[PDB]
């Protein structure tokens, strides 16, 4: 009966068997790598199925099959949506996965703990997994917490480095910043809406209020890495390459532009929490690729790329275009899942050396990595016909013909030419100049898996973006009529883009040196803001917190209130009590005093 | 009720008739048994109560903890068999006395029909426990932490019989049931101004109330592993558990009266998870953080709603657990290193895998990770302050993020980073330990698949 | 790293340092090698000019200037080697790294397994504890009155000696154990 | 010459901009020997306990005992009440208790005015 | 500049000594001594224990247990266009307005 | 990683290609145990420079007051292979 619901279910179940195995034999052998990715690719080719079928028909189903708890009027149950958004996202997400995980069978080959990471990445994928298709808030929450879990476990992955312990404990610091906000939502609609689920609150939230609203684009802007709390995103590039190219690259990093779309009912509604959302998507943006055009460690700038991308997305999403910025986050997966992947090809092939000022002549010295990185890079800078135009050209466009402000456009388009630009930036300085590694060549790709999983994404962002656009319904009113340079600025601020980077690079070869000016030095400093609110705020809260909350307060005033001042008195008490000479004259004579005060005090 | 008090009491004759090499052995299967029966507790109704007899009743209030105080025992005799090794025999049977006769004290309080008898029982759980710090204490402060515990106890305590003699000279019962069918609103005077003071001080000074928790970091840091244990799990508990039960007489005055004692734990949690990330010491960190955690739940039952009650029994069920699992991992780690000092013994998940594993897992659930209780009691506490006040959302946030800061913190300084160099005597764990951490942390993930046992009576 | 610290630095060390640095920002600055090779060529030019000078106060005032221009272009991004203590792989295998005294607390079934290496580690036991008894007094003897001047240990003297303080420097874990 | 770099409290002057470290004199040489001279005795000292086979624990570390201590017991002994300790105890632990109950009771004072007045409209309010 | 002989002579007897242990770290060709001890094809049995045996036990547990309540599984409904007719009741959709068609 | 264990041969063979490619230096002079100063008549900056090349040829970096007192090839290969744990 509807096999929908028994496929959609049987996906998320099997995705969890190789946990269970986790103590089992095959836990202890080398098969186990082998035994993950392939229960990835069965769910894949699983998962495949729901969504044929919504492409067909658009098949909508919601499945509550067990109840946990009820707590007076309110009934929490375990709930799964498996509407457009979920059975459109979970083939993406594993397709990357089993892509990811077959890199990973190379990459990770020499370390000893290959299956513990293999074990992590599908309880990350569990995770997402729960959270994608959760139909309630506290189900969602679950999700959300279980994501950063693992990304503070897998950030961390070598725990003897101290900077990776830094930035996995930077990462839960942000992500609980958001937490904060999604605890107020949550609060908020279960004391008004009297419900955590999904159908309720859109029935009962015909106009809401900016309270909730603002408390999901607070947990949006702590999981998207917005400007206010961007600085975890790229400082969460400590751990290993398949890591970055799974979690903090296309899967992870979109579940707060995610939460937005599943609530983007309300969010139409209301026109203050819109316009905050798009300033902070454009200034996301702007910052993020400034931050980029500069860099020389290739996983920072593709980090900054993917924060830059999140940014526009959130644009999107401010705009008023919800589905748009869904089709965006399918299509940036697949080529940013892709450029990661070719990053790390190139580190492991340099004897794990990142930085960019050290590569040199790749074009012909490995030619598969170099065409990926090409078509990638094409991709991400919108190039016609290519995965990334049926999204961010159809982004400016909206952008361009909607009542919105002047600057948070010219922000995105300044952020599309810097795209353009440090896209140029990795290409010239990472495939086209001399060499400059270490003489002793070890460059290898000959690697049947490496060359697999890099090419089936390379199938995916050539025709994924055709496909996927060709086979939904439409579901927004399309910008028909457009004046002509309208049309191509989308193209023409690319172009620019090209031939300024391009122009700026060629300068270095010239046999002139001056010292950096003030911009470059703010742009590769991150804007100083690291710098400044790593510093500041977090030594003022310590220092208060062993001065006065420890020491002055605790060990020091509520010390003196109650029990040394109890204790001097009674001491000073019993002294003179008991500093008596034993002189029976002045017992006496006190007991004569008192004798005469009885006699005329009591009567 | 007699089902449990007999063979708790029959625990004393069969330790003291016991073989010198068999007494261990005996209490733990004899503990574990008992602890089986209290299960039949739970079961409890929508109705009044379980009303046992004209001087015990039971009820979803008292259930958990009942089966939390049944279920300690044996877990506080695999702790204590370590460091009592080189003690005579006599010596460990009064120890394992002092035990069965505190989880008797307690046993007989959380039933308590009448309010007299639960002072009398809420003060005689003080002597073993006095006992137990002053006597088989390792450093020369546990002396000066025994007097603050008894000193700050007895002086909360003393107006509350007062009160209690006061209020039944008035009413003419004391019987809870009697108490709860004829209650009475109090007039906003100066008089029940004071009893309204008398009645609440006594358990707001062993919740530890902020500014009166001074004795909870020396009596928890000098204390032995087992007292450690019972403090944080059940005795800070006794606080909570008279508030619910005496919040009734104290209407409509509650309404104003809570404000001073509001501000307090809202501000002090704050203060004691600031605290919690400058400590040298692994217990006192453990101790605040129980601080913190007690003062949300005084929080909870100020709020006085269906939610705030809810939140509180399953923060107090959760928080019991878990300090009692933090403080065996810290004492696990004293056993070896014998200085009870964070930076000394670091890097220790390249030593102690599965330990870490421990680590981990304790420190997620002291976070509060969904979906496990601590979050649900978390949650619904934090929805009830909203409710309350949209205002107490800022100051339950920043709570939220310094917890999950220090309990990192924790983790990260004694697990990660490098060993130290000259540590050399760190044997492998041993299966006691293993399983002393697997039967705490287990009934935690089981009972989140159950939570409705834990959420009290107001379910 | 290995060899011991001295006192305080002279000025031809500092100068030397300066030098490694300007080149090595330098480098990092001029990405191409052609253009670093001008670009260095030109400083030592620029470097060696006042190789000659002979009075103390006016090379203690040059270094400075030196110094001081240096931190001012000193391109806050340099490059940094994978394993440096600023390198993006500097304590990556230091998890790895587990004492050899653990081997000591394994189980008799583990010590079963290879029975060579721990016959091979019993001899090595019984060197130690020779040799750490002559090392105590040769230690003794060789020190100076009133405590250490520096850091630094005397090698053996004698045949059958071995160097004083070397179980823990000959016995390191390795550099990637695993 | 060029921009002169001025330290903060959270960025410290480096080491090689020090005027200190260019003015030597025969006391500062003396000095830096001593120095590295009772360096040099802690090392011995450490390496000796250290390296021994006979030893089978933890050397203990006379420092680290101090600083606990120091930091922990014997703050109160050497606490002395003074206009700046009254002060800042009276402010950091009063004011915020203060500031809270302020902001509270005036938020719950407009929320029951406005319900005695009615007009809050608390449809759907069910749970509390 | 350059090492004292003093510090030569310590650094050759210490690197001989590290060699010397660096050496006596290999393994000979027994040294793993196991003790034994016991009491298409990969995929199809992998297809059978790994997706059909679960997508067994949830359709069961969908079609007679999850269903047996009312609301539970709830679908959203499908849409209807004119034109189209239904099998449950066999009626037609009447079609639309013939609106003026050109280009 | 597929790195192959670099041996003290190999170490010696590239030490040795590096000084011979350096101009200064006469190829046929220089022997193994030649010393820098008074064998072959070098500045201290240009020790420091030998020191660097050393450091970009094997990819890893070694700290100033290691380097300062290098002084002949074979040291220079006897400290590399320390650093790396080479057997033979
Ligand atoms: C409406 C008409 C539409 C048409 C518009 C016109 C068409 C285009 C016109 C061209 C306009 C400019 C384009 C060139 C960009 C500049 C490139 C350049 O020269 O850089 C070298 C030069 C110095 O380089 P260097 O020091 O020698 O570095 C050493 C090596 O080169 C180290 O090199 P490296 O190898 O390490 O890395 C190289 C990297 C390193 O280079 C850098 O350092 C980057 C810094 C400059 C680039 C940033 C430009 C983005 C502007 C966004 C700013 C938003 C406002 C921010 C407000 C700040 C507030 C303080 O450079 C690059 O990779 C390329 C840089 C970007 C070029 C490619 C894209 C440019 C096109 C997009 C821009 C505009 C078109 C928008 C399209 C839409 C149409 C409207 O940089 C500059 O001097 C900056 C120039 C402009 C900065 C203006 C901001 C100054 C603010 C001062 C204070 C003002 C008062 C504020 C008061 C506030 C009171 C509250
Ligand atoms: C997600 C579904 C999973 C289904 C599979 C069933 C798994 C059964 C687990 C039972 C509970 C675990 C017991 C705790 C101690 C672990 C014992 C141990 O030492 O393992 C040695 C054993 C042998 O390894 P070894 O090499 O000999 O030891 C070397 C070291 O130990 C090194 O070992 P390691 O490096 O591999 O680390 C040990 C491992 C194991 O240690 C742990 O940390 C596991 C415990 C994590 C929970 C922490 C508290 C947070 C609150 C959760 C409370 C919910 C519980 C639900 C009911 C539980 C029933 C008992 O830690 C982790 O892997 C990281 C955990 C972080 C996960 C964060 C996500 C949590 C929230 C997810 C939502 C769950 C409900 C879904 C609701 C919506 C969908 C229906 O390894 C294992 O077997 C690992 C255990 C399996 C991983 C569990 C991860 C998720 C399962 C949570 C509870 C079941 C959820 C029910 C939903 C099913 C659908
Ligand atoms: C529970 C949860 C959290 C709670 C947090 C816990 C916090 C609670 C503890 C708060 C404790 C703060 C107050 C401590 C008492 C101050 C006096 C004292 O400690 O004696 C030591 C000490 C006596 O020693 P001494 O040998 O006479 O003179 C030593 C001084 O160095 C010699 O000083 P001087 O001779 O220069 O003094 C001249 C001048 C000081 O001139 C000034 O600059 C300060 C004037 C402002 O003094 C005045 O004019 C008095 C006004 O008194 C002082 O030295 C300072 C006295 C002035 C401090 C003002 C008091 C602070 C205001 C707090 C009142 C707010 C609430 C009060 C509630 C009362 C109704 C219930
Ligand atoms: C030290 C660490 C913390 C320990 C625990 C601290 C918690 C204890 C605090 C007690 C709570 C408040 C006590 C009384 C609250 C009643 C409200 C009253 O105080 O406010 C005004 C009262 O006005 C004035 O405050 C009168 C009292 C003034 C004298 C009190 C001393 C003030 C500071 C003392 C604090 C000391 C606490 C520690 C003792 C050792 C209202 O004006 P009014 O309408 O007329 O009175 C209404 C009550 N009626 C109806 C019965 C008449
Ligand atoms: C496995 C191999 C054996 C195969 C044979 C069994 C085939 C299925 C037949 C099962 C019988 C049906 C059944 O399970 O009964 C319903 C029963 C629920 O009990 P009820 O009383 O009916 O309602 C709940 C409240 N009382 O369903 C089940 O328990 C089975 C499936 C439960 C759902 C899966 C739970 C997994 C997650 C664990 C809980 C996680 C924490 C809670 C998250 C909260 C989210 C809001
Ligand atoms: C951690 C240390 C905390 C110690 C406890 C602090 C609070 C103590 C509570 C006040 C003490 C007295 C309790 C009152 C006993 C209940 C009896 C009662 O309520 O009846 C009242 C009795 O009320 C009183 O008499 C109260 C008098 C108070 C005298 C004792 C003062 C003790 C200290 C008071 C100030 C501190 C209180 C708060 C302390 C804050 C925490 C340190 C009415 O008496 P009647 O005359 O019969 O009826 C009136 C109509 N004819
Ligand atoms: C990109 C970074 C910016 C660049 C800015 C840096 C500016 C640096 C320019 C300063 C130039 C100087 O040397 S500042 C001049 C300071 N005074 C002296 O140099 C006096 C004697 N010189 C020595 O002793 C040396 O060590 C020597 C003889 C060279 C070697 O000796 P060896 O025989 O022991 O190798």
């Amino acid at each position: 009966m509807n096999p929908f619901a028994s496929l959609t279910l049987t996906t998320l179940t099997i995705l969890t068997i190789p946990i269970m195995m986790s103590n089992s034999n095959i836990y202890k052998t080398n098969l186990y790598p082998n035994y993950v990715k392939t229960t990835v690719s069965y769910a894949f080719t699983l998962s495949l199925v729901p969504l044929l079928m919504f492409m067909h028909t658009g098949q909508e189903m919601i499945i509550s099959n067990w109840h946990w708890m009820t707590l007076q009027t309110v009934e929490l149950s375990l709930s799964f949506k498996m509407d457009y958004f979920s059975v459109m996202f979970i083939p993406v997400a594993l397709f990357v996965t089993w892509s990811i995980m077959e890199f990973s069978m190379w990459y990770m080959h020499s370390d000893p703990f290959i299956n513990r990471f293999f074990k992590y990445l599908l309880l990350f994928l569990i995770t997402m997994m729960i959270l994608v298709t959760a139909n309630n808030l506290f189900q969602l929450f679950i999700g959300w917490e279980g994501v950063g879990i693992m990304s503070f476990l897998l950030i961390g992955w070598w725990h003897g480095r101290t900077d990776a312990n830094t930035a996995a404990l930077q990462a839960i610091l942000y992500n609980r910043i958001g937490d904060i906000g999604f605890v107020l939502s949550m609060a908020w609609f279960l004391t008004h809406s009297n419900a955590w689920d999904l159908q309720q609150i859109f029935m009962l939230n015909n106009e809401c209020p900016n309270m909730p609203l603002i408390g999901l684009l607070l947990a949006a802007a702590g999981k998207s890495a917005q400007f206010g709390l961007h600085p975890w995103l790229p400082s969460a590039m400590e751990g290993p390459t398949p890591v970055s190219a799974l979690l903090h690259s296309s899967t992870m990093v979109v579940a707060g532009v995610f939460l937005l779309i599943r609530f983007y009912p309300l969010m139409e509604t209301n026109k203050l929490v819109q316009t905050m959302t798009l300033c902070l998507g454009a200034i996301t943006t702007l910052f993020t690729a400034l931050c980029a055009i500069t860099q020389n460690d290739i996983k920072k700038i593709v980090a900054f790329s993917t924060s830059s991308q999140l940014g526009l997305m959130m644009v999107t999403i401010g705009i008023n275009q919800p589905h748009l910025a869904f089709l965006h986050i399918c299509m940036h997966a697949f080529f940013k899942a892709m450029l990661f992947m070719c990053s790390g090809s190139i580190i492991h092939s340099l004897n794990d050396e990142q930085d960019i000022r050290k590569m040199g002549g790749l074009y012909k010295a490995m030619p598969f990595t170099t065409t990926a990185l090409i078509i990638g890079s094409l991709a991400l800078t919108g190039m016609p016909y290519l995965t990334g135009f049926y999204s961010k050209d159809l982004i400016i466009e909206a952008v361009n013909m909607s009542y919105t402000n002047a600057w948070a456009l010219l922000m995105t388009l300044i952020a599309t030419s810097l795209t353009a630009a440090y896209s140029t930036r990795i290409i010239f300085f990472a495939f086209l100049g001399k060499p400059r590694f270490p003489p002793l060549v070890l460059i290898n790709e000959n690697n049947p898996l490496l060359i697999n999983s890099i090419k089936r994404l390379l199938i995916g962002s050539i025709f994924a973006g055709f496909i996927i656009s060709n086979n939904i319904p439409p579901m927004t009113v399309p910008n028909t009529t457009m004046p002509l340079y309208m049309k191509m600025t989308a193209l023409i601020v690319t172009i620019m883009g090209f031939m300024l980077a391009l122009e700026l690079n060629n300068t270095t070869y010239y046999l002139k040196f001056k010292y950096p000016s003030q911009t470059y030095k703010f742009s590769n400093m991150l804007g100083y803001y690291p710098s400044i609110m790593h510093r500041l705020p977090t030594y003022h809260n310590l220092s208060m917190s062993q001065k006065s909350a420890s020491s002055l307060l605790d060990l020091i005033w509520l010390e003196t209130i109650l029990p040394k001042t109890t204790s001097f008195i009674q001491m000073k008490m019993s002294i003179m009590v008991s500093n008596q000479k034993g002189l029976i004259k002045l017992y006496f004579l006190s007991f004569l005093i008192t004798i005469m005060i009885s006699m005329t005090l009591f009567n | 009720m007699l089902k449990i008090i007999i063979p708790t009491t029959m625990l004393l004759p069969m330790t003291w008739m016991s073989k010198h090499n068999m007494i261990w052995i005996n209490a733990t299967v004899h503990s574990l048994l008992i602890s089986l029966i209290s299960l039949s507790l739970l079961n409890q109704l929508g109705e009044n109560s379980l009303n046992f007899s004209l001087t015990f009743f039971s009820d979803s209030l008292s259930a958990p903890l009942l089966v939390l105080t049944t279920w300690l025992l044996p877990l506080m005799l695999m702790a204590s068999q370590s460091h009592l090794s080189k003690e005579t025999t006599t010596r460990k049977k009064l120890y394992i006395t002092m035990l069965i006769l505190l989880q008797l004290f307690l046993i007989m309080t959380f039933t308590a029909t009448e309010l007299i008898l639960f002072y009398i029982l809420f003060e005689a759980t003080l002597v073993p426990t006095l006992i137990i710090i002053t006597r088989w204490g390792n450093q020369t402060e546990r002396l000066n932490a025994g007097l603050y515990f008894l000193f700050y106890t007895l002086a909360g305590s003393l107006p509350l019989l007062v009160a209690l003699v006061y209020i039944q000279n008035t009413t003419g019962s004391l019987n809870f049931l009697i108490i709860h069918y004829w209650s009475h609103p109090l007039s906003n005077s100066w008089s029940n101004i004071f009893m309204w003071l008398a009645c609440i001080m006594a358990f707001m000074v062993k919740m530890p109330l902020y500014g009166l928790h001074l004795w909870l970091p020396k009596a928890h840091v000098e204390a032995p592993i087992a007292g450690s244990m019972v403090l944080a799990a059940v005795l800070l508990k006794l606080g909570g558990y008279g508030m619910m039960r005496i919040t009734t007489i104290l209407n409509p005055l509650t309404n104003y009266m809570a404000y001073p004692f509001l501000m307090l734990s809202m501000w002090g949690m704050i203060m004691t998870s600031s605290i919690c990330l400058r400590q040298t010491d692994l217990k006192s960190l453990i101790a605040y953080s129980s601080v913190s955690h007690m003062a949300l739940v005084i929080v909870a039952i100020m709020i006085q709603t269906p939610w705030s009650f809810m939140g509180a029994t399953a923060l107090m069920i959760a928080h019991g657990l878990t300090s009692s699992m933090l403080f065996c991992l810290a004492n696990t780690n004293y056993e070896r290193v014998h200085s009870r000092t964070m930076i000394l013994a670091r890097g220790l998940q390249t030593l102690l895998p599965l330990m870490a594993t421990w680590w981990l897992v304790a420190s997620l659930t002291n976070l509060a990770l969904p979906p496990s209780i601590n979050l649900i009691g978390e949650l619904f506490i934090i929805t009830a302050s909203f409710s309350w006040s949209n205002i107490t959302i800022i100051l339950m946030g920043m709570n939220m993020m310094i917890t999950a800061l220090y309990s990192l913190y924790m983790l990260i300084t004694t697990q990660r980073g490098k060993y130290t160099h000259h540590i050399n005597n760190i044997k492998p764990s041993f299966t006691r330990e293993n399983a002393l951490m697997a039967l705490h942390i287990l009934p935690l993930l089981l009972l989140t698949l159950n939570p409705k046992m834990i959420l009290g009576p107001l379910y | 790293a290995f060899s011991a610290p001295a006192a305080y630095l002279t000025h031809q060390q500092k100068v030397l340092r300066l030098y490694k640095r300007a080149l090595r920002h330098l480098e990092s600055w001029c990405v191409h090698r052609d253009k670093y090779r001008y670009f260095a060529c030109l400083m030592r030019a620029r470097f060696d000019e006042h190789k000659n000078e002979k009075d103390m106060v006016k090379a203690t005032q040059l270094l400075r200037q030196a110094e001081e221009e240096f931190w001012y272009g000193q391109h806050p991004q340099p490059y940094i080697f994978p394993e440096s203590p600023g390198g993006t792989s500097y304590e990556r295998y230091e998890c790895y790294k587990v004492p050899e005294w653990c081997l000591d607390d394994w189980h008799p079934s583990e010590k079963a397994m290879y029975p060579d290496y721990f016959a091979k580690r019993e001899q090595w036991k019984r060197l130690r504890r020779e040799s750490w008894e002559r090392e105590v007094k040769q230690l003794q003897e060789e020190t100076p009155p009133g405590g250490p001047r520096t850091e630094a240990l005397p090698p053996a003297r004698k045949e059958g000696d071995l160097p004083p303080l070397w179980w823990h420097i000959v016995t390191r874990p390795r550099e990637r154990p695993m | 010459s060029f921009p002169k770099y001025k330290p903060s409290r959270l960025a410290t002057l480096p080491a090689t901009l020090d005027p200190a470290e260019y003015d030597i004199s025969p006391e500062t040489r003396k000095a830096q020997a001593e120095r590295l001279a009772i360096r040099s005795r802690l090392k011995r000292e450490y390496l000796l306990q250290y390296n021994d086979p006979n030893r089978l624990g933890v050397i203990e570390d006379p420092a680290l005992i101090r600083w606990t201590y120091a930091r922990s017991a014997n703050i109160y002994p050497n606490f002395r009440p003074t206009p700046k300790t009254s002060l800042l105890g009276a402010l950091f632990g009063i004011g915020p208790l203060f500031f809270w109950y302020y902001v509270f009771k005036t938020d719950r004072d407009k929320k029951e005015k406005l319900i005695q007045e009615g007009k809050l409209d608390q449809t759907f309010n069910i749970s509390y | 500049s350059g090492y004292t002989p003093d510090e030569k002579l310590r650094l050759q007897q210490l690197r001989e000594l590290r060699r010397r242990w660096l050496k006596d770290q290999e393994l000979s060709p027994r040294e793993p001594v196991l003790p034994p001890r016991r009491v298409t094809y990969r995929h199809s049995i992998f297809a059978v224990t790994h997706v059909l045996i679960p997508v067994w036990i949830i359709h069961y547990y969908l079609k007679y247990h999850v269903t047996a309540k009312p609301y539970t599984v709830v679908e959203r409904k499908p849409r209807i266009f004119p034109g189209d007719t239904i099998l449950e009741t066999g009626e037609v959709i009447p079609l639309m307005k013939e609106f003026p068609d050109q280009h | 990683s597929d790195a192959p264990p670099l041996t003290l041969e190999a170490i010696k063979d590239r030490v040795l290609y590096v000084l011979k490619l350096y101009d200064k230096i006469d190829p046929e002079k220089l022997s193994v145990n030649s010393h820098f100063m008074k064998d072959l008549g070098l500045d201290s900056l240009d020790q420091v420079e030998i020191i660097m090349a050393m450091e970009d040829e094997f990819g890893f970096e070694i700290p100033d007051i290691d380097a300062e007192k290098l002084m002949c090839p074979q040291e220079i290969v006897d400290y590399i292979a320390d650093k790396k744990d080479v057997y033979e």
